[PDB]
């Protein structure tokens, strides 16, 4: 079945650094719908949740969602379909402090991973 | 036999505005003996995460082919996670089967375009279902789009009637049309 | 086992007022385990084809026997093609059954009046759903009327929300109701 | 298979505010393939009969259990006739089986509470759908309660909507959720 | 008992101003009936328009009676163990205004009975 | 026959203004056709973006003529015995406006059947 290596990790970061947001995914033969990938943003900021930042769905990537990483995430490979939804969080700022999930679909196939970044 | 295509739960940000995935929609077809509930709730992000009453109205377009497939034409397409849910769990199964057809709009019923406009609450708990926090959505059924067999339109109107800003953030939205026929 | 009593796509100009049939009714009795929906939708034609907001509130009453065979002696009556709606395609079978009386409002639940009233749009694509081109819909649930045992009343009510003439070309409706027992 | 959990005809006055049962609540959860349908009515009792465009507004909360049983703890508990619906008859039937969780709202669907804010006429048939005489009932399905696993809301708003005194004898509403998977 | 019944299903009862009415409502149960006990007795008054207006309540073992103004104070369950078949209540201080119909209604699920007092008070 | 038909399904047919359009609309009822005659006339004129609009109808063994006010008085069922397998109708004192498709709807539980006669008027 689908599945993220390393399905939960902390990462320690310095201001102006670019964090590496690791989420590599397997897939089952049986995962047969659409590759459906997106990264959310819990921030330790303010009392929203679950914020997108990026998004890749029909072969394509959508970035313009959360003004304060305005510019500074990206997908690091070059070939995502492959089984690579890795982000980059360049420039850090103590903002960026939280909990940033990768959601993984190819229905039926889910899965998800969190990653506590401190900066 | 009853059928369920759905988004799974968790949808994701499956609404495209201009080019864009903006909306995320949860919508749940289910096909009962006759009639096929439309079960749908949906949560703006980005820039449509609050709406203000200046807001301007739009349509999200699931266009069908005749087997009753979601294309990739519409503004919610097969780009998407969508399929058969399992009675038993909450999967979402791509593969299609002939009974996803038992999911489309009678095309004989609505062999002109059907519309059902409802009030369409937003953020109805956090704003306790204050009256002026309320917008429209009209379901249209089978409305033409190029190619398209059958059409589900999830139109939303009239955001004049907000006070103000709101959290797009909208409550569970019922619709109910005759099933097509196998 | 599921039952749905209906007037067929297409539906006759079957809505009686004032002894002439006006209203083109669509309408759909669909019993699943336990609850009916009605899904109905209608059509004035004539001098009803087109309302303004001076127009008078009327009742359309379907009146059924104890078996939930339609009488003759409702607005909706035995006149106009009625009858089941078979798995499968979309004909009308006027060979009543036993299960017919499924379709018909639980005599001990309705056992006083019920009521539903809801919004009811008009011509709502070509107005985009403007607030003040709807009316009201309400159906009435086992209001007693002559000899019928069963009784459905449409009410169209609060035309007078109407901003000037509009197609009476309504919306599709769905109530429901906990069905009778075989 | 299908399952009905319902209060029976002729419910008791079974909505508790401020800890005195004041209102009679007619509420009627079936599941069929996929979706529970909510079908409610409420009859306001003593204090409550008549209620004011200054009536404060209150919730009726359901609580259930992993298992889909009614708990002690709600608004609405299982101090009141609560149970099964068999297939053919109206009784109750308070003899759990493990098929009534299929009428909870799915725990991964709802994993945060939804809302369905709509109409609530009130008094309907014998003030003939007055617009100005309904008031506004909210389900909300899973806001958190307790130890309970599952719970249903029936929150009445905006009595300020309504013209004067008015008789507290609702519509029948209708709500739908995605059942809970066995 | 074969299902949940009540004793004398009807009854006229007529009493003289200021007196207490009491009206039975004994009931049995049978085996199948498994839920919570829950008693209500209604008026419907000859006075007004008014019908079916709960009185007092029995539910969670517990005593609701502040239901019909008119009646305030005036209405209690006469037995101590009420959950062993007698649902009986007195009308005390009888008043003109207290005639009507009463219905006693026992539910214990599946079961269900009731049955109607027609009161008469005399000057 | 073996379903309820309409003969000639589709016609084209072309008057001068002033005459009389026969419009036939004869069908044949098969044994299983057990629910009440409903036949309907509809007019979708080329003048105007109106379509499907009801002329003239036949239900309860009554016909009702007054929908279309463009054709009061000048439409008619043309068959004495019109539950027999004849719905023509005659359009009398033709006009230009009167172009457009006229369409016959037959039904006869579950029989159904729909004939198209397109009318061209010419000066």
């Amino acid at each position: 079945s689908l599945s993220i290596t390393t399905p939960e990790e902390m990462i320690e970061k310095a201001k102006g650094e670019t964090a590496y947001l690791p989420c590599k995914f397997t897939l089952s033969p049986e995962d047969q719908g659409p590759l459906d990938i997106e990264w959310l943003i819990s921030p330790a900021d303010n009392q929203k949740v679950d914020q997108v930042i990026i998004l890749y769905s029909g072969d394509k990537i959508y970035d313009d969602y959360y003004p304060d990483l305005k510019g500074r995430v990206h997908f690091t490979s070059n070939d995502l379909k492959s089984g690579d939804a890795s982000i980059n969080v360049t420039n850090l700022q103590l903002s960026d402090i939280g909990t940033y999930q990768c959601k993984v679909k190819k229905a039926p196939g889910v899965a998800n991973k969190k990653i506590h970044l401190v900066v | 036999a009853p059928i369920t295509l759905w988004t799974g739960p968790g949808p994701s940000i499956n609404g495209f505005i201009n080019d864009t995935p903006v909306i995320r929609c949860f919508i749940c077809l289910t096909r009962d003996s006759n009639l096929v509930t439309v079960n749908a709730s949906f949560v703006g992000e980005g820039g449509y995460r609050i709406v203000s009453p200046t807001q301007s109205q739009f349509s999200l377009i699931m266009e069908f082919d005749q087997f009753g497939q979601l294309m990739s034409t519409g503004n919610i397409n097969s780009t998407t996670t969508w399929g058969e849910k399992p009675w038993g769990n909450n999967t979402v199964q791509p593969r299609p089967s002939h009974t996803w057809k038992l999911c489309m709009p009678n095309r004989e019923v609505y062999s002109t375009p059907a519309a059902t406009i409802s009030r369409c609450g937003l953020d109805s708990i956090a704003v306790d279902g204050a009256p002026s926090r309320s917008i429209d959505c009209m379901l249209i059924i089978n409305k033409p789009k190029g190619v398209a067999t059958y059409t589900l339109t999830f139109r939303f109107l009239n955001f004049n009637r907000l006070s103000g800003g709101t959290l797009f953030k909208t409550d569970v939205l019922t619709f109910t049309y005759v099933g097509e026929n196998q």
